[PDB]
């Protein structure tokens, strides 16, 4: 005997999940069943069950494709509602265990704080690898920005007063994560950027940061999902361009 | 095998479970439907010794459909099944 | 409410807080090491010889000073928590480590690099460690 | 005013902005100057201007079992009937006459009541998969003495009887001449569409011109949103503008130049 | 098909809806209506068994519309179809 899984209506809907699994139904009290007047008809059935002092694992469950398939894109229709990242992941472990298919990184290290930080680099390295097969991927330090540099360039020869003057601001804007890139490791950031900005010929052109040496950054394995990208540049200007629009400012008069 | 013997007035009932759907073709879930106020005597025992000694016999033949209010009267099994010992007053009436 | 310390200002500060919490400890060291004597809120006080027991009572005044303090009593309570012996030692390796190391960060080194040729130090050194072990 | 360009001209203008007032002009003009416009917060980096069936209420069917499509796991029900019960329902044998005076009337069964629970609830799944009746349960539209007034209000659009003490019902002693019908009924998982109710006119051209009177008398930002969001479901013709932006302040702001672009062409309408 | 056979001095009455409204007109609401205490007699069973063999035949005919203490006496339905199986004790009389 072990205890269902989940609490609340997701050991309801978990329940079901296992039962799609082996095959089996459930004796769900309010959809009309009695315990006594179960039958081997209603029953799961599984090649291989393993339980330990706190886990149990359902090997070779013989439930019915279309059961698995109709009990997983229920979570999938339902994921494209769910807000809370929180609940998103609830029934993601769902739909994971669904798909047979779960893996688990457990981080180690010598102290807490180094561990911490360990432990969280690894969490954005798979938001970024999400959002890489989403939106897909990019060139990185900051070359992909660059290279978006001559687009602004020739929409500001369609463009006239403040609103070209605008469109500049960007240009130069773009600059800024290659640069401090490079900064950041010792060396000229308008420099670099101006010789990246020079070779034309193969956008995936840019400086490892890293080696010091200038490279195909595709190539060299230094790529970024272009969805960050898209997203730092779009939130960026967001909050920026509303800055440049103010001309008063009511705060709270100084203690 | 074993006989069941019911004594003054007590017959012996087997429930009869109803049907799987209503007269609407309903199907009822096994939560709402409660226990059958039905069954076959199997057992009628000696009549009910009235006040002056007369043992009226049991207005039951040995294998009628009865009616009783479902509550009432002891339940048991034997050799792997259950029946119930009702009294005549638990019996209401009788299908024919 | 925040104060935004940068460049060698802040590591000074954090390593005078380093040091603050290690030379207070580091007396212990040693069969010939000495007593600290840890003031109690009420009763008499506490006379030690161990590192992490000392190293927790540090606090220090200035914020930056103090965060510094922490890292290092972290260094001895996770020696504490691993062996319950060695929290001493635990404390000097690492005012050692962050000295002669922030002196080369001063000096223009880059810390990352420093951080895995430390790492790759230590790997060295436990291996041999190990080498001489005898059961 | 008398165009959709008079129109899109106002808002453009109060919003200090074309596409704004362009949304703000397709939806007026597709909902009529009676209609019903609203802002929301939309998602996206994008703004969408959205429009709605009939009355909708954001809650769904309380079981899968329900559904009538598998992908869209919906369901849908071709004129189906709706019972509109006030108090929660779990005992079945009250429930048993109309779901048979309706199995027997092989048309769809949509019950609207406090909640369903226990056997009652398990007699509308089964019989729902035995081909028996096709029966969706959702539980009250709103909460507290707030749904007990909504619950009059999908009465009155779909034509039914409140199952209530107050209308003097109850349960057992239903009529496939007490609830309500309609020409479809979406229920999602989470949220329930009754498509072309059948209640009539003057029911609710009361119901709903009852809401408004008495908003006129409700300065609180809490209950004046309520009734606001009642008298909208008590409507076909409703549009919804979704406001996208890529910050919260950013968004704020749109957001509120939209309210602002709405509010003139209300006052557009009324004085010129 | 199925007929009911009540037992002693039993009958088996189908209760009688009051009308929808009342003397005056009144269209009462069926929370403030209670359960009818009348019924037309639908099976008499066997008089009850007196004291000296003597089975008092049951005062109603099989067919009359009886007064009845609402309350009392078991209710069962058959094919479709609820009824009341009363005594004798919770008739109390009859309409003509
Ligand atoms: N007689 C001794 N000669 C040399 N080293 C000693 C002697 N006694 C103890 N030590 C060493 O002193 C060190 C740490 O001692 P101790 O004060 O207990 O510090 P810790 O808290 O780090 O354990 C160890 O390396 C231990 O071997
Ligand atoms: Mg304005």
């Amino acid at each position: 005997a072990v205890k269902a899984p989940g609490f609340g209506d997701r050991r309801k809907e978990m329940l079901k999940d296992i039962a799609a699994v082996t095959g089996g139904t459930v004796i769900s009290e309010e959809l009309g069943f009695k315990l006594e007047n179960a039958t081997l008809s209603m029953l799961g059935r599984a090649e291989r069950v393993r339980i330990t002092k706190d886990e149990t694992t359902i090997v070779g469950g013989k439930g019915k494709k279309e059961d698995i398939e109709a009990r997983i894109n229920g979570i999938k229709k339902e994921l494209e509602t769910t807000d809370s990242e929180y609940a998103r992941e609830k029934l993601q472990e769902r739909l994971a265990k669904l798909a047979g298919g779960v893996a688990v990184i457990r981080v180690g290290a010598a102290t807490e704080t180094e561990l911490k930080e360990k432990k969280h680099r690894f969490e954005d390295a798979l938001n970024a690898t999400r959002a890489a097969v989403e939106e897909g991927i990019v060139p990185g330090g900051g070359v992909t920005l660059l290279r978006a540099i001559s687009a602004v360039e020739e929409l500001i020869k369609k463009l006239e007063g403040d609103e070209a003057t605008g469109a500049k601001i960007v240009r130069r804007a773009l600059e800024e994560p290659a640069r401090q890139i490079a900064e950041n490791a010792g060396y000229e950031g308008s420099v670099i950027v101006q010789q990246i900005l020079a070779e034309t010929k193969n956008p995936r052109y840019g400086f490892n940061a890293a080696t010091g040496e200038f490279v195909d950054m595709v190539e060299a394995g230094i790529v970024d999902p272009a969805k960050v990208t898209r997203s730092a540049l779009q939130n960026a200007a967001s909050i920026g361009a509303l800055i440049l629009t103010t001309e008063a400012v009511v705060a709270e008069k100084p203690e | 095998k074993t006989v069941i013997k019911p004594l003054g007035d007590r017959v012996v009932v087997k429930r009869i479970e109803e049907e799987p759907k209503t007269k609407g073709g309903i199907v009822l879930p096994d939560t709402a439907k409660e226990k059958p106020q039905k069954g076959k005597v199997i057992a009628v025992g000696t009549g009910r010794v009235l006040e002056n000694g007369q043992r009226v016999p049991l207005e039951v033949k040995e294998g009628d459909i009865v009616v009783f209010a479902k509550y009432g009267g002891t339940e048991i099994e034997i050799d792997g099944e259950e029946y119930v010992i009702l009294s005549e007053r638990d019996l209401l009436a009788v299908l024919q | 409410a925040k104060i935004l310390v940068f460049d060698e200002a802040a590591r000074r500060a954090l390593e005078r807080g380093v040091n603050a919490v290690a030379n207070a400890v580091k007396v212990t060291l040693g069969p010939r090491g000495r007593n600290v004597v840890l003031e109690k809120k009420f009763g008499s006080p506490t006379i030690t010889k161990d590192g992490v027991t000392v190293a927790k009572e540090v606090e220090l005044e200035d914020h930056l000073e103090n965060i510094g303090a922490q890292l290092l009593k972290e260094v001895a309570s996770k020696t504490n928590d691993v062996a319950g012996d060695g929290t001493t030692t635990a404390t000097v390796l690492a005012q050692a480590i962050v000295r002669e190391g922030l002196k080369n960060v001063a000096a223009g080194a880059n810390p990352l690099a420093l951080k895995r040729g430390i790492e790759k130090a230590v790997e060295a050194a436990v291996e041999k460690i190990k080498a001489l072990a005898i059961p | 005013v008398e165009d959709r360009k008079a129109i899109e001209e106002v808002a453009t203008i109060s919003a200090n902005d074309p596409e704004v007032g362009k949304l703000i002009a397709d939806a007026m003009e597709k909902v009529g100057k009676e209609g019903i416009i609203t802002v929301e917060e939309s998602k996206s980096l994008e703004t969408e201007l959205k429009f709605v069936e009939g009355y909708q209420f954001d809650k769904g069917y309380i079981s899968p079992y329900f559904v009538t499509n598998p992908e869209t796991m919906e369901a849908v029900l071709e004129d189906a009937f709706i019972l509109i019960v006030e108090k929660k329902v779990s005992n079945v044998r009250e429930l048993l006459p109309i779901l048979e005076q309706v199995a027997q009337t092989g048309k769809p069964l949509l019950i609207i009541a406090e909640d369903v629970e226990g056997e009652a609830l398990a007699t509308l799944v089964v019989n729902k998969l035995r081909g028996t009746l096709s029966v969706a349960a959702v539980k009250a539209p709103g909460f507290g003495d707030r749904r007990k007034e909504m619950l009059k209000d999908i009465a009155a659009v779909t034509g039914g009887t409140v199952i209530s003490e107050e209308l003097g019902f109850k349960l057992e002693n239903a009529t496939l001449s007490m609830l309500g019908r309609a020409e479809r009924v979406r229920i999602t998982k989470d949220e329930t569409t009754i498509v072309g109710g059948k209640g009539k006119k003057e029911d609710i051209e009361a119901r709903i011109n009852g809401i408004k009177k008495e908003l006129e008398t409700t300065d609180s930002e809490y209950a004046r949103e309520k009734l606001q969001e009642r008298l909208a479901k008590l409507a076909g013709g409703v549009a919804v503008i979704r406001v996208g932006a890529a910050t919260e302040t950013e968004l704020k702001e749109k957001k509120h130049r939209f309210e602002d672009a709405l509010n003139a062409t209300r006052a557009a309408v009324e004085e010129g």
